[PDB]
């Protein structure tokens, strides 16, 4: 199994900041398969984002909801992360990881450090 | 606020030593599914024990999980060298995955 | 020549508990012991026939019933019992021949957040009788001409939703369960092996 994110390196304030992570080894078909997304400022603790379900259920943190569309497409195994808004919070590094129910995010990426300024 | 773990710790080389990720928050559910990641610096985490006392193959034999209520006692034993890194601790709540406030482990 | 059972029993999505999905099984070499090779099988209690001694035993018509319900609840698929899925969305006659198998499955079927995918008819006017499935989902009354459609003192929908999530206790997990019925009276053996 293994995970690559991909997308713009540099951002400006209030933009739409988009992400796509390629997979390989594992497909969106099997059950319990799914495909979260996650950010560490720099020095501190990880968090959650969004996740996308095998069934095409999609689920979204509760405090960061309404925003952050999970998109996917199954066909080249690509999912597609995308959040408007960018402020001077949202630099930090994301990765991609598979979830199954217990093992949770056992299958983390490399990850891409972006920037959001002037 | 929705984890809670404690600074860091450092423990002289060849020991053991247990960390703790209390929940400190009521209905955080059953508290049934707790994974624990191994931070380097400036990698990617790596899993290194899932289901409380379970351990995914690929990993060593030393570490091990525990549960005094409400925790999840991460324990690592034969402490070496190579050890030297962050800790974090995970478990869902009703509404969303959460993740601990991080530990710094430095041998010596 | 096998039969189907390991498509009965690897199905990639289960019916709900008022949706159950009824078959047939006949013409076929029947080895009961491709079962033992599944899972821990942690409810597994057979009516009028032995486990042991059920692969040499010959059949008239065997029936299959594969649907999902909660944790505490297995034990009501039982002859005779009364509940909440028994009296209302399944029920199974008092002379019974053939057995019941659930095995915990919350690796596959709950999401975190809730997944509101598996329902259970709630309320109704009385009893089912045995092997009797319905699918209407009108709203339900209120005594009176009701809320039709609306809100207001008793217009309640029939169905409720289970919403599994992983924070659940194991007596809120969900429970994947079929049913078997045999017939055993002067059969004309058409699937045993």
């Amino acid at each position: 199994i293994t995970l690559k994110e991909s997308g713009p390196t540099l951002v400006k304030p209030t933009q739409t900041l988009t992400l796509t992570c390629t997979f390989s080894g594992f497909s969106l078909s099997t059950g319990g398969v799914s495909v979260g997304w996650i950010r560490q400022p720099p020095g501190k603790a990880l968090e959650w984002l969004a996740l996308i379900y095998w069934d095409d259920d999609k689920r979204y943190s509760p405090s960061l909801e309404s925003r952050l569309t999970i998109t996917k497409d199954t066909s080249k195994n690509l999912v597609v992360l995308t959040l408007t808004n960018m402020d001077p919070v949202d630099t930090a590094t994301y990765y991609c990881a598979h979830k199954t129910i217990p093992t949770i995010f056992d299958y983390w990426g490399q990850g891409t450090l972006v920037t959001v300024s002037s | 606020s929705a984890l809670t773990q404690p600074a860091s710790v450092s423990g002289s080389p060849g020991q053991s030593i247990t960390i703790s990720c209390t929940a400190t928050s009521s209905d955080v559910g059953a508290y049934q599914y707790v994974s624990w990641y191994q931070q380097y610096p400036g990698k990617a985490p790596k899993l290194m024990i899932y289901e409380v006392s379970k351990r995914p193959s690929g990993v060593s034999n030393r570490f091990s999980g525990s549960k005094s209520g409400n925790t999840a006692s991460l324990t690592i034993s034969g402490l070496q060298a190579e050890d030297d890194a962050y800790y974090y601790c995970n478990s869902y709540t009703t509404s969303s995955v959460v993740f601990g406030g991080g530990t710094k482990l430095t041998v010596l | 020549n096998l039969c189907p059972f390991d498509e009965v029993f690897n199905a990639t999505r289960f019916a709900s508990v008022y949706a159950w999905n009824r078959k047939r099984i006949s013409n076929c070499v029947a080895d009961y012991s491709v079962l033992y090779n599944f899972a821990p099988f942690f409810a597994f209690k057979c009516y009028g026939v032995s486990p042991t001694k059920l692969n040499d035993l010959c059949f008239t018509n065997v029936y299959a019933d594969s649907f999902v319900i909660r944790g505490n609840e297995v034990s009501q698929i039982a002859p005779g019992q009364t509940g909440n899925i028994a009296d209302y969305n399944y029920k199974l006659p008092d002379d019974f021949t053939g057995c019941v198998i659930a095995w915990n499955s919350n690796k596959l079927d709950s999401k975190v957040g809730g997944n509101y995918n598996y329902r259970y008819r709630l309320f109704r006017k009385s009893n089912l009788k045995p092997f009797e499935r319905d699918i209407s989902t009108e709203i339900y009354q209120a005594g009176n001409k009701p809320c039709n459609g609306v809100a207001g003192v008793n217009c309640y929908f029939p169905l409720q939703s289970y919403g599994f999530r992983p924070t659940y206790g194991v007596g809120h997990q969900p429970y994947r369960v079929v049913v078997l019925s045999f017939e055993l009276l002067h059969a004309p053996a058409t699937v045993c092996g």
